[PDB]
């Protein structure tokens, strides 16, 4: 699951 | 007046010079080799916080697919800060967006790789086709989308395959499954 | 006298730019779409007199292959003016020429794409081998040969699925077949 | 049968 | 100020041409297909001494394969000084080196094509895995190896099916087994 | 094998 940069 | 278009056309040149950088690097099969030189000195400004992350030239799933980059943090992004190396897959706008099927749904396989064939730190996931990082995108770019927690910091540190002639190489395979 | 050397290079780098958007867009599988934005403009200048043909970036049938390019006229020409969109293929001068075989004689298969995947405006030909325009390149480019009467200008004007974000995609496949 | 352009 | 930097302006561009020059030339499938125009002329310009021979551009075994090129002596080198063509391989320093295997150990076809597709002159070798010309590049270009004694010169003197044009075309073809 | 340029 990929998780999103802040 | 003339002084001005001396300073003009320096510019110019940046973007074509730039332009041509991408070319030379774009690919249309999905798979992508990223090689990131004077690691050493990009390594140090993201530790040090002036610049946080690099952007990969773009590359495709075919010559009229969908446009695709790679982001990554040296030291770090999110859950991942300081401790390890983030890499993120992103979507970009590309010129035929309207003609391809969103949202994105390809399963993204993100690569360190060792530069003595050993053990390649390797990560993959499908999107999470709900998410903004996989819509059609409205900006040149939608949030980047991978994995925070990448490789440790460490496993890149001073004697290591991954980093040789101060330089490392990212891979990444995108499936294309259904295209 | 300095301000004339400047605008030389400015012309230069022009051209060199143009060159680097043309291989952003050429093919060598013999399938190429061609995306034209700005639609309603260029509809404008075709309809007004003032432009009336487009040509399309080159494309090719392999690596070393036929080197070809499509022309249209938003407006029509011939039989086709003012009442169709014209769409024409054209076989232009390549470097290998000599090694291939003439006249050019693969058929081909234009598209106007529905950006809703629904109805797309298709047709096709075979090249008559004794026209003037599949003979070996003399200049630049042959005598553009294709379809006069393509599409009717009522199929594409206000509410329609082919005009999107104000741009069409035009789509040609030329059959690799004995080559 | 293709048409040549005018 | 002017005449600086003006001058210096020109440098980068010629190498910016040069690059977008190489770009349209390179392919990556092992094969390489080369037309050198002008024939006459750089026959001459080797005759005399002036321009014993000439590099073609740069093309690959894959993506992010071996980078290679060819380099030519339109009045030969060595056992064949002034009596042949003489046609080399040239393994160059490629951005993905640390990646691939050492020495380069792939067959290689060169042929000097006939433009009545009648005979063409054909050699092929395998490479000598202990030659310098084939371990990993230090410099842009490893020491080129082939055929010194490729083509005699008559071969292609007046009434020949190699010149026409005033050009010749020069093919390359890399196996790609194990690769 | 393959014979080097002089």
């Amino acid at each position: 699951y990929p998780i999103q940069e802040t | 007046q003339l002084e001005r278009s001396i300073g003009l056309k320096d510019l110019a040149m940046a973007d074509l010079e730039q332009k041509v950088l991408e070319m030379e690097a774009s690919t249309y099969d999905g798979v992508f080799i990223w090689k990131i030189s004077d690691f050493a000195r990009k390594r140090q400004e993201a530790v040090a916080g002036r610049i946080p992350a690099i952007f990969s030239p773009a590359f495709y799933t075919s010559r009229y697919g969908y446009k695709m980059c790679l982001r990554i943090y040296l030291n770090g992004d999110g859950t991942g800060r300081g401790t390890h190396l983030s890499l993120f897959f992103v979507v970009m706008k590309g010129p035929n967006d309207a003609l391809l099927r969103w949202p994105f749904n390809q399963k993204v396989t993100l690569m360190l790789l060792d530069q003595n064939n050993r053990e390649h730190v390797i990560d993959a996931f499908r999107p999470d086709v709900t998410s903004s990082s996989f819509q059609r995108p409205v900006n040149d770019m939608n949030i980047a989308s991978g994995c925070p927690l990448f490789c440790p910091v460490s496993k890149m540190e001073a004697k290591n395959s991954y980093v040789r002639d101060d330089a490392i190489f990212i891979k990444a395979i995108v499936d294309l499954t259904g295209l």
